[PDB]
Order: structure tokens, then C-alpha cells, then sequence
């Protein structure tokens, strides 16, 4: 199994939620 | 007479039998979870005001209340689990599927916001409004002829909320909700604002992160060039995101990888591979670890574009953890490809580097090398070339270390260790 798919994934992850300001 | 409301104010007019005195005091409500700092979301949860909110929602007669209830429930969303939750337990969910229909474009936008935090929670709930059937009414959003001819915040907020029906992986959404929506996808990827693009990544990004045949139903969309040409941008919100989905696309089938390599994908690593952001410099090392991963044609187009030396130059100076994937893309290079292509890549200068590494408190990424080293010494070995190796690793501190690393604990690695210094150095 040469290949290895992602860890952490940390380009992180864009904001899961966003509040109105 | 709406601004900084007490909480029991608050309560006081929903509570009337008044509309407008209900319409102020939701207006406040709105205010005080938009602050700065700190909003009152708890407070107004137990002082329970969802329902309320929920229920004005549906209040077709009043817009205005429609959209500041829409607001308030869209920051109380945004909070925890346990408080989105609660916005969902409300009933918020279809209430809000209905307000995308909406007259009013500002009001809709607030329901795609609101859908957005909610799907945004995780699996459960992003699936529950899926079921509640929010794809079709969000898409009819976007069946224009020109994305251009809408506002700017209104599309950012739809692709936004799209990507987050896109995410999570335990489990992945359903497969016929990504077959809806990839189409719109695609299109949106070739708007020109940096962050309907940026969102547009991220989507696909979430999309290629899983199974092949997951990665199928995108690279079988045709996106792959355009997620190169995105992954030469000069905004790093658009390059972060485009190089993730890149490099998940590379840990498929060798025929996916393919279609990165041919989307001439690797003339843009040279730049990746010692880019100044940290990240984006461990992520492309880690996107050659499983090019270096492929076929030994695909590791001669890893050679073709000069892309070596780079490997040489990351595995040589760089943050530890993406030294770390230059260590793997050599141990796979050096695993699957042809004799005259190790033999370049130790023409390239990668022994020194990769000795150095050895020091390194780290059982895995010894481990890594130290495997390396073994087809490296595999590859002399079929030239009678074995010796002249030796000296190699012997001149630079090498064996200085194996011999080191042959006191190691790790069974896996004196093991590794023991060997190398008998089968080709004692």
C-alpha cells in the first residue's frame, strides 16, 4: 500500500461555522 | 430602543402579544449575539427564545422578523454543538429550507447562512438537512445564466454553505447529493472571485479526501486542470485549498494521478516545494510522496520536470514534519523506481541529507530511511556498486549512525541496523 491518504488534515479546515457580526 | 438589551427585556417583548413590540425586541436579541465579543447565546437559549425565533420565521407577513429572527438563530447556530443543537431541536431546519424561496434576497441569504452552520456541525445534521430536501431550493439559487449578475455576499455565502454539504467523512455525504451538486461545482470553480474559488476548493478538497471512487466522481468531472491552473495562484486562501484536493487526488489509482501529472501539475512545484509558507511546503512534499508512490514512467516525469533536487533541497532544510514526507517520498522513489533512476537520485545528493536525518528523535521517520538506505544499497548491489555506496555513507557520518541507531530500541530499526552494518559495511 504505497500510496498514504491524509492525516490531521491540516491545511486545518476552513471555519466550520461563521457568526454574523 | 434595540440596542444593548437586557436578556428579561428581551423576553418581555417576544412575550407580548404586540408583533411590533415582538419585532424589537427580536431585533435586540439579534444585536446582542452579533457583539463583538462574548454574545449571550446560552442566556437566550434558557430563556427560551428559539421556539419564539423559529416561529417568526415562518411569518410570511412580516418580513422584517422573518430576517432578524433568521440573523439571531444564525449566530446562535454558529456556536457549539450543544447549540446548534439547539437550533435544530427548534425545528429551525425546514422553517429555514422554506425561507430560501424567499422574496427577499437578504432574507434567503440568511436562511443559506444559518443552513450553512448547521450543516457545518458535522455527518448527523449535515445529512438531516439533506433529507430535508435543502439541495434543490439552494441550487435553483444559483440556475442563472451570468453567477456574475448576483451580489457578490449572496454567492460567497452559497458556495460557502455548499462546501460544508460537501464535508465530513464519518460518513462521507450521500453519493447522490454529491452527483447533485458537483455539476454547480464546476461551475462555480471558474467564477472569478478569490473566495467563491477559494470555497470551491475547499469543497472539492473535502470531496477527494476518502475512497478512489470518490476521487473518481470528481477527476471523471474534468476539474483537475482547473485545480492546477488554481493551484498556481497568487492568493494563498486559493492555493492552500486547490493543492489539498491535489494532493488527495494523488493518492488514488495511478491512472487518477495520472491526470494531475498530464494537467502539468508538476511545473508548479519547483515554487510549492520551498514556498514560504510552512504548510503549503508540507502538503506539496507530501503530494510528491505519492507521486514518488506511482509508476516508475510517473517518477521520470518527477525526474523530467527537475523536481529532485527539490526533494534533495526539502529533505536538506526544512520544517521537521515536512523534512518527515521528503523522507517517505524517497523511500518510495527509491521503492519502485528503476535502478538508473537511484542511481540519479544519489547523483542529486540525497545520501547526506538523508544520513543527517538519522539524529533525529523520531522511531518512524528512522524506520523511513533506514528503508531507503536498504534499496539504495539494493540497487549498487545489482551494479557491484555496493562499495562505492559504503564509502559514501561511510565519508558523510553515516555509518556513524546506523551503527548508532544498532543500540536502538525500536526491534524494527537495530534490526533494520544490524543488518546494514553486516551485509554491507563490517
Amino acid at each position: 500500500r504505497k500510496k498514504r491518504k491524509t492525516e490531521e488534515e491540516s491545511p486545518l479546515k476552513d471555519k466550520a461555522k461563521k457568526s454574523k457580526g | 430602543g434595540t440596542v444593548n438589551w437586557s436578556v428579561e427585556d428581551i423576553v418581555k417583548g417576544i412575550n407580548s402579544n404586540n408583533l411590533e413590540s415582538q419585532l424589537q425586541a427580536t431585533q435586540a436579541a439579534r444585536k446582542l449575539l452579533s457583539r463583538e465579543k462574548q454574545p449571550p447565546i446560552d442566556n437566550i437559549i434558557r430563556a427560551g427564545l428559539i421556539p419564539k425565533f423559529v416561529s417568526f420565521l415562518g411569518k410570511t407577513d412580516c418580513s422584517p422578523i422573518q430576517f432578524e429572527s433568521a440573523w439571531a438563530l444564525t449566530n446562535i447556530a454558529s456556536g457549539t454543538s450543544e447549540q446548534t443543537k439547539a437550533v435544530v431541536d427548534g425545528g429551525a431546519i425546514p422553517a429555514f429550507i422554506s425561507l430560501l424561496a424567499s422574496p427577499h434576497a437578504h432574507i434567503s441569504e440568511q436562511a443559506v447562512w444559518a443552513l450553512g452552520n448547521i450543516a457545518g456541525d458535522g455527518s448527523a445534521f449535515r445529512d438531516l438537512v439533506i433529507k430535508h430536501g435543502a439541495i434543490d431550493p439552494l441550487l435553483a439559487l444559483l440556475a442563472v445564466p451570468d453567477l456574475s449578475t448576483l451580489a457578490c455576499g449572496y454567492l460567497r455565502n452559497l458556495t460557502w454553505t455548499l462546501s460544508n454539504l460537501c464535508r465530513n467523512k464519518n460518513p462521507a455525504p450521500p453519493l447522490d447529493a454529491v452527483e447533485q451538486i458537483l455539476p454547480t461545482l464546476v461551475r462555480l470553480l471558474h467564477h472569478n472571485d478569490p473566495e467563491v474559488l477559494a470555497d470551491s476548493c475547499w469543497a472539492i478538497s473535502y470531496l477527494t479526501d476518502g475512497p478512489n471512487e470518490r476521487i473518481e466522481m470528481v477527476v471523471k468531472k474534468g476539474v483537475v486542470p482547473q485545480l492546477v491552473k488554481l493551484l498556481g495562484a497568487t492568493e494563498l486562501p486559493i492555493v492552500t485549498p486547490a493543492l489539498r484536493a491535489i494532493g488527495n487526488i494523488v493518492t488514488g489509482t495511478d491512472e487518477q494521478t495520472q491526470k494531475v501529472i498530464d494537467a502539468g501539475a508538476l511545473a508548479v512545484f519547483p515554487s510549492l516545494l520551498t514556498n514560504p509558507k510552512t504548510n503549503i511546503q508540507k502538503e506539496a512534499t507530501w503530494t510528491m510522496s505519492n507521486i514518488t508512490a506511482g509508476r516508475q514512467d510517473q517518477i521520470q516525469q518527477v525526474v523530467n520536470h527537475g523536481l529532485v533536487p527539490f526533494l534533495v533541497g526539502v529533505l536538506s532544510k526544512a520544517d521537521f514534519k515536512t523534512q518527515k514526507e521528503a523522507a517517505w517520498a524517497i523511500t518510495n522513489y527509491t521503492s519502485g523506481g528503476t535502478v538508473e533512476q537511484i542511481v540519479y537520485l544519489v547523483h542529486c545528493g540525497i545520501i547526506e541529507p538523508l544520513m543527517n536525518l538519522l539524529s533525529a528523535k523520531d522511531t518512524k521517520i528512522i524506520q523511513v530511511i533506514l528503508d531507503a538506505i536498504s534499496n539504495i544499497f539494493q540497487a549498487a548491489e545489482k551494479l557491484g556498486e555496493t562499495e562505492k555506496l559504503s564509502i559514501m555513507i561511510e565519508e558523510c557520518g553515516g555509518l556513524d549512525k546506523i551503527e548508532a541507531l544498532q543500540r536502538h530500541e525500536n526491534e524494527s530499526v537495530y534490526k533494520a541496523s544490524l543488518n546494514l552494518i553486516e551485509k554491507y559495511f563490517s
